[PDB]
């Protein structure tokens, strides 16, 4: 299905449908594909999960209902029609979908074949509701009284099928063909009208019936066992975890990259004992204000230091003109994208990646030679006033590309040299 | 006659506690929570409505499990008129995820509900995922039934051979299919259909699915995983982010390719490569070392001592409320006992005694 | 697991078993010892059918009596449970002793169950399936397409495989369920029908329907093959009187009268035509009834009579066809003034009932008819087809059920009666005239079973008093107790609903049927119920027209609508292969969980062989007392019959079976221990009944309960779905309710 790396990458039409949804994916992708011209299946290669994440957003779809169940009849009848209630009618009922596409193309208007449609018998009988005589529907629509009659019979073919006889009533009833009894009562059997004819209430039962039977054939898409069937669980086994305890054996390695003695920890345990139940003095502890005041110097120096640490405690306000600050962001952001990609090329590692690295690895140049030349631009457009500190914001994007280019520089030469 | 009603009760609870293992139990977890917000939800039957609660316990319970198991990234779908909703994305933030739910706060709950399709769209979430992360589903469910459009045995199979484990926590009573999923993903264990009897019953449910799940013997996926720390650099000069691509004081110094990021426990976006503290890999270590319990020596037999050894009060005197460390041999009072086996993870009576 | 009786080793199949289980076998073997019968009640929520066919198996095995095995029940879904566990049970014992000891056991059923003839199995009415079988194997075909290969009369494939393996050959021993017999006839082209009639003697258990035990017609050829000194067991037969009923009662329309009278004139001018053609055969068949042969005599046993036996054997006529009848004219003549005499009497205004001595002192007053020709009428009419070879019968179905008729009643007096009324329905356009022949006891057809068998056991999940079977039938019993349900917790919890939401009471009569606030109430908790309900539930309304009518109105209303937004509805269709469909239909969607809905009648084809289960069984909507109709003269002439023989109270018999109605609608939800449900009582005047109820039923029926409205009735439900919501720790029932091997070894010793 679509669900592959190939199909995700195939569906263009998906691409584009996300592109369209957002603004900075068009940002990136003109970037990337349009201004840098990077293989573009590359470029969704990052983003698939999130293309399969908007493939299965889009793909869902609701479950069968009784729409007819929720149509309410509502003096005056307003229409307020809902197209996906619309489209829910049309799959719950081909034969209104066709009355709908062989008269609303052809003869009048959608809103006056839904009134015509509420008003006729076919709406009635396709719910819950008993045909009268009285009623005189709308004729257009129930001419198709007989074409749902003979469908509500095709149906009916199809939703035949075997019985299990472990709970089939008809072999149960069936059990002894020779019954002769007397006949059973008019209570408890189903009852009829005057002249013999039924009611109905029979066939409006079996039809709904025959949505039930819908329903669950709907859910029965494409989309022996007695033996399991009788069991007794309740006189069996209960079941207990296989889960793995741990344990865990304790020997760490000591940390890599004079001794005391009993006696003379003992002597000077004595002396200092003697020292306090001697003498404390409270009044000692003051210092020499000389030493306090070389304490006081590194005090107040740490104090300046951890205060200059704090004194640089949306993003940042910044005094650049807002244009060159989105042009540099931008180079920051697609420098970002090369330099990423880059190094999925590397991690990869295969001989396969080898032209794909040395391209990433031209692109990543190019870069850094546009971003030498961005830095002319600002020089050349600021005297150096604040085009110092736009070399420092593209700064450390920078040194981590070109220690990326050291790297590769490097291994080219364990490699190859 | 309270007391004999709380000592009976004690016991009652302490038969399920009595035996405490050292199973092996998941640390890079995967975590989804799928909500409905329905008709059913909409019911103010408990006060103010199901929906409110289920928001409030939600924020709570992002918020515990960001705290105790950072090492998982999480995702939240939404179940509304028949669709389900992605509404968050698996992501190391939880704040990304509190402001979705702050915005499921004000919009509307209504609809009807279809496992069949959360499931499926969370199975498709939960793709791809790495084999070490334990993929497993939190389900919160209202109805008594299900409209789907086909099949849900279909999916319970997948769901069985792709190694994800589900566990609901109905709101009225219990429902067979849901009896069926729980049975079928958890290996046939009945642990995992919980109903609450009322809201102090939904904390306490929410609060045990904070906790990690052990693993089991067959399931065996045991190797390595490459890691590493970064650092931290705090910068005067403000910083382009490698993330967000926007300008940063400070920030971790990535380790291997020396890019920047803005926030951990997080994966790299340059050499994509994990990156934590060992604060977070500790953090989870009183489940690698799990507590024994403390027994209460009995009011009969002669005693050790007569008042806390840890919270140093006086023990009150008909029963002897005196839970003692066997690891230690030194008794305890009920709030320390409480305060060790919850808050704290260690003993300091096992800290003194010398091995 | 396995333990020992005092001299009976005894294998349960399951490490676990029931105290309520050890003291129904142990009773069950005291009557086993004592010989005779015994009447067991115990709560059918425990396992039941594994442990008496445990105990019985275990029975033949140890005594050197080896006595046979009887079981029977009501229908096929019976017969396949009953199957399906005996399999697991055999090979359970199988696996425990390391072999497979010799065993035979199979089950007994119609063609049209069984006959694997592709073509005579797309019929529907198993009479017609038996009749093409017979008209293509019946022996007579054979001889014919034997003399004459050329003639174009086919023969059965599967029966003719076996003719040619024999009836050990037939089958490996054990025991093989309906659709391992239809897997293995289908792989082996074998007519299973045959199969059954070849096992009779041979199976060590046999189990079939109450009626091949009652009817006399399908009952002789199972005494034909049966011993007498087998063991005899009954299970929920508490409504077997109705059986017993409709064995010996009988019905006069005025179609099956026309159809009569065509096949008498078809059969006349056959018999004219065969005596222009060729008297010879029906002069042999005049001298053989001048020696006053019989249908045994000279039918073999490939060929079946046509009019079968009516009567019991016990009471059949064995002596010679008198001459008024004997020549074939003049039986023709016979049976054609016995149809004219039918419809002089069939013209009545009123409602007639007399005595049938009186009818024949009333027959022989106007014709000229006497009791012996009218008891041989069915004997001389199946000689006469015989001899005749009229086998297309289609005309003829109608006097087949004449000649039973007037076999019948000219073979009983006692405790039978003839209603003549001149509507067969009373609400219609025009009244139609109908004779009804009834048999007031019902105890007739137990006497063969009776006085046939000694070790015969009559036990059940829901009879209760327990001495009113003995009262109603002449029979006694060894000893009569029943048993209570030993529950750890509470599992079932039934309510009394003698009032709606607005306090008012609701009722099931058909006077105030169409009262629309007794409609509304019902319509209410019904949408109640079914909004808390999570997975299935069934609704048994007493009667089909009662349905129809508030159904419809409901349907007006389109409070159906809003059922639907929760749970599917399924109603109880006439046919029985549409509600099949239908209740596979509810099977399926409590199995995915969308939940559905049942409507069946109480008395209707549901409530008699099918279980609900954990999600099928629930809870229920039992609507009102299930009152039989109450201006049924059949019904008013049973009371008075079994008032005077008994002295029983009319009013309270009727409560009676109102009661055992309910008690097997309600039987049907509880299979294990750990199941649960709630049951209703949709009617005011039920509170006055749980004396009358089943024991266990209503010991968990309390005091609160009795008089309950909507409100607290959905408060307890919820409460209970809360309750049943939770898990359970096993010390609170490892000893008093759940037995392990030393549970059972330490109570045994207790009792010691
Ligand atoms: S011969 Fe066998 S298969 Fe054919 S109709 Fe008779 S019983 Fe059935
Ligand atoms: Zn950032
Ligand atoms: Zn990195
Ligand atoms: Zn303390
Ligand atoms: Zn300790």
């Amino acid at each position: 299905d679509s669900l592959s790396k190939e199909k995700l990458l195939t569906n263009l039409k998906l691409q584009q449908s996300l592109l369209k949804g957002n603004k900075v994916l068009m940002k990136v992708f003109q970037e990337t594909v349009i201004n840098a011209g990077l293989p573009p299946s590359e470029f969704w290669s990052t983003r698939i999960p999130l293309l399969r994440a908007f493939a299965l957003s889009t793909s869902q779809k609701v479950g069968p209902y009784n729409v007819l169940s929720t149509i309410k009849p509502v003096n005056k009848v307003n229409v307020n029609l809902s197209r996906e209630k619309i489209l829910n009618i049309f799959e719950n009922y081909p034969i209104v979908k066709k009355a709908y596409t062989d008269n609303v193309p052809k003869n009048f208007k959608e809103p006056e074949f839904w009134a015509r449609f509420f008003s006729s018998k076919l709406f009635r009988k396709l719910r819950g509701e008993k045909i009268m005589q009285n009623d005189r529907g709308d004729v257009i629509i129930d001419r198709y009284l007989t074409l749902d009659q003979e469908f509500d019979r095709k149906d009916d073919d199809m939703l035949l099928h075997p019985v299990k006889k472990i709970i089939d009533l008809d072999g149960n009833i069936q059990d002894d063909p020779v019954v002769r009894g007397n006949r059973p009562d008019f209570t408890m059997q189903p009852g009829v009208d005057i002249n013999g004819n039924s009611d109905g209430t029979v066939d409006i039962l079996k039809g709904m019936n025959r949505l039930s039977e819908k329903m669950i054939m709907a859910l029965k898409n494409e989309y022996n066992d007695e033996r399991n069937e009788l069991k007794i669980d309740d006189l069996n086994e209960s079941y207990k975890t296989n889960y793995a305890i741990i344990h865990l054996k304790r020997n760490a390695h000591e940390k890599t990259t004079l001794k005391v003695s009993n006696q003379q920890m003992l002597q000077q345990l004595s002396l200092v004992m003697d020292n306090l139940i001697n003498k404390l003095d409270l009044n000692q502890v003051v210092p020499n204000n000389e030493v306090s005041n070389k304490i006081n110097k590194r005090v107040i120096t740490a104090i300046k230091i951890n205060a200059k640490q704090a004194k640089h405690n949306l993003e940042v306000k910044s005094t650049l003109p807002i244009d060159l600050l989105e042009s540099c962001r931008m180079l920051h952001t697609t420098c970002c994208e090369f330099l990423k990609h880059f190094y999925i090329h590397f991690q990869s590692g295969e001989q396969k990646q080898a032209s794909t690295v040395k391209k990433l690895y031209n692109h990543l140049k190019d870069c850094i030679e546009k971003l030498n030349e961005l830095f002319q631009d600002v020089l050349n457009g600021d005297g150096e006033s604040m085009s110092n500190t736009c070399t420092a914001y593209l700064k450390p994007v920078l040194n981590s590309i070109t220690l990326a280019t050291h790297k590769y520089d490097e291994y080219f030469n364990e490699y190859n040299n | 006659a309270s007391l004999v009603a709380s000592i009976v009760e004690a016991r009652k609870k302490r038969t399920a506690k009595k035996n405490i293992t050292p199973y092996q139990r998941g640390i890079i977890r995967s975590l989804i929570l799928t909500l409905d917000c329905s008709e059913a939800m909409l019911e103010k039957d408990l006060r103010p409505n199901r929906h409110a609660m289920i928001i409030q316990y939600a924020i709570d319970f992002v918020h515990e499990f960001f705290d105790q198991n950072p090492i998982s990234q999480m995702g939240i779908i939404i179940m509304r008129n028949g669709l389900a909703q992605l509404v968050s994305q698996v992501s190391g933030n939880p704040q990304d995820h509190i402001d979705a739910l702050k915005s499921i706060r004000k919009q509307e709950p209504k609809g009807n509900p279809s496992l069949q399709n959360a499931l499926e769209m969370a199975r498709g979430l939960l793709l791809p995922v790495p084999a070490h992360c334990t993929r497993e589903v939190l389900i919160v469910f209202g109805s008594l039934s299900t409209t789907d459009p086909g099949d849900i045995h279909q999916t319970i199979d997948s769901l069985v051979s792709e190694k994800i484990r589900v566990k609901v926590l109905g709101l009225s009573a219990q429902v067979a299919i849901c009896k069926e999923l729980c049975k079928a993903t958890n290996y046939g264990d009945e642990s995992f259909y919980k109903i609450l009897l009322d809201e102090t019953h939904l904390k306490e449910l929410f609060n045990e699915a904070v906790t990690p799940l052990p693993v089991n013997k067959i399931n065996k996926g045991f190797t390595l995983v490459k890691m590493g720390f970064p650092t931290r650099i705090f910068e005067d000069t403000p910083t382009f982010c490698s993330c967000h691509s926007k300008l940063v004081y400070g920030g971790y110094f990535c380790p291997n390719c020396h890019s920047k990021v803005c926030s951990l426990p997080t994966v790299c976006p340059c050499c994509d490569l994990m990156l934590i503290l060992s604060t977070h890999l500790a953090r989870s270590y009183h489940h690698l070392m799990p507590l024994k319990t403390f027994a209460e020596v009995p009011t009969t037999e002669k005693f050790r001592s007569e008042d806390c050894f840890s919270c140093q009060s006086r023990f009150p005197i008909l029963t002897s409320s005196r839970y003692r460390c066997e690891d230690c041999k030194q008794e305890f009072c009920v709030d320390c006992d409480v305060f060790i086996h919850e808050i704290l993870h260690n003993c300091p009576g096992c800290e003194s005694k010398p091995v | 697991m396995k333990f020992y009786i005092d001299d009976l080793p005894v294998l349960f199949p399951y490490p676990k078993i029931y105290p309520e289980q050890y003291n129904y076998m142990c009773d069950i073997k005291k009557t086993l010892d004592v010989g005779g019968n015994s009447i067991l009640e115990m709560p059918s929520g425990t396992g039941k059918t594994v442990s008496l066919l445990s105990l019985t198996i275990a029975y033949q095995m140890h005594y050197p009596e080896h006595r046979k095995i009887i079981y029977c029940s009501r229908t096929m879904s019976e017969i396949e449970k009953a199957l399906v566990e005996l399999e697991n049970l055999m090979d359970y014992r199988t696996k425990e002793l390391g072999y497979q000891e010799d065993f035979r056991g199979l089950g007994l059923t119609s063609r049209k169950n069984l006959c694997l003839h592709p073509e005579v199995s797309k019929e529907r009415k198993g009479t017609v399936v038996d009749e093409k079988c017979r008209r293509m194997t019946n022996g007579q075909a054979k001889r014919k397409l034997e003399e004459d290969p050329e003639a174009n009369v086919e023969l059965c494939e599967y029966h003719e495989n076996l003719y040619n393996i024999e009836v050990e050959d037939y089958l490996p021993k054990g025991v093989f369920s309906f659709e391992k017999l239809l897997k293995y006839c289908e792989e082996k082209t074998l007519c299973p029908y045959f199969i059954v009639r070849r096992m009779i003697s041979l199976c060590n258990i046999i189990i079939y329907s109450y009626h091949y035990l009652l009817d006399p017609k399908i009952a002789e050829r199972v005494s034909n093959e049966v011993s007498k000194d087998s063991i005899v067991i009954f299970d929920e037969a508490h409504n077997i009187d109705n059986v017993c009923i409709e064995s010996l009662s009988l019905d006069l329309t005025t179609d099956a009268l026309r159809r009569a009278t065509r096949g008498a004139n078809a059969l006349d001018e056959r018999i004219s035509e065969v005596r222009k053609v060729d008297s010879q055969k029906l002069q042999d068949e005049y001298e053989k009834l001048v020696q006053g042969l019989h249908s045994a005599d000279i039918l073999t046993d490939q060929e079946e009579p046509f009019v079968e036996t009516p009567v019991l054997p016990q009471d059949l006529l064995t002596e010679a066809i008198p001459g008024n009848i004997r020549r074939a004219e003049h039986f023709v003549s016979f049976l054609k003034r016995l149809i004219e005499y039918l419809k002089t009497r069939m013209k009545v205004l009123h409602v007639i009932s007399e005595t049938p001595k009186s009818f024949l002192q009333h027959l022989k007053q106007l014709t000229f008819i006497e009791r012996k020709p009218l008891r041989f009428c069915s004997e001389r009419l199946s000689l006469l087809v015989r001899t005749l070879e009229v086998t297309e019968v289609e005309d003829f179905t109608a006097l087949k059920d004449i000649a039973t008729f007037a076999t019948l009643i000219s073979t009983y007096e006692e405790g039978f009666l003839l209603i003549i009324e001149p509507y067969e329905i009373e609400n219609a356009a025009v009244p139609n005239p109908i004779m009804r022949f009834t048999c007031l006891d019902a105890s007739i057809a137990i006497k063969p079973v009776f006085e046939r068998f000694s070790s015969v056991i009559i036990t059940s999940g829901t009879i209760s008093p327990l001495d009113m079977y003995p009262r109603m039938l002449n029979f006694k019993t060894v000893l009569q107790k029943s048993y209570a349900m030993t529950l750890a917790k509470k599992s079932f919890l039934p309510m009394i609903i003698t009032k709606g939401s607005d306090q008012v009471a609701i009722s099931s009569r058909f006077e105030i049927r169409n009262d629309p606030s007794i409609v509304r109430n019902y319509g209410s908790m019904l949408v109640e119920f079914a909004k808390i309900t999570p997975d299935g539930m069934v609704v048994f309304f007493p009667s089909y027209l009662y349905m129809e009518s508030i159904v419809s109105m409901w349907q007006t209303m389109g409070i159906l609508d809003e059922v639907w937004k929760h749970k599917l509805i399924l109603v109880e269709t006439p046919d029985a292969q549409e509600t099949s469909l239908a209740l596979e239909t509810y099977r399926k969607a409590c199995s995915n969980g969308r939940g559905a809905i049942l409507l069946s009648v109480a008395r209707g084809k549901v409530s008699e062989g099918i279980d609900f289960d954990h999600q099928y069984g629930r809870t229920v909507l039992m609507i009102g007392i299930p009152f039989q109709y109450t201006e049924s003269r059949i019904l008013k002439a049973r009371l008075e019959f079994m008032r005077e023989n008994y002295r029983i109270r009319e009013n309270d018999f009727l409560s009676f079976d109102a009661m055992r109605h309910a008690a097997q609608c309600l039987g049907r939800v509880l299979r294990g221990k750990d199941d649960y449900g709630v049951m209703v009582l949709a009617d005011r005047r039920f509170s006055r009944k749980r004396s009358q109820l089943p024991k266990w039923i209503a010991q968990g029926l309390s005091d609160a309960d009795l008089n309950l409205s909507t409100d607290m009735a959905i408060s307890n439900t919820k409460q209970f779905l809360r309750t049943m919501a939770q898990p359970t720790d096993p010390k609170d029932q490892e000893g008093v309710s759940v037995w392990s091997y030393e549970d059972l070894i330490k109570h045994q010793n207790s009792r010691k």
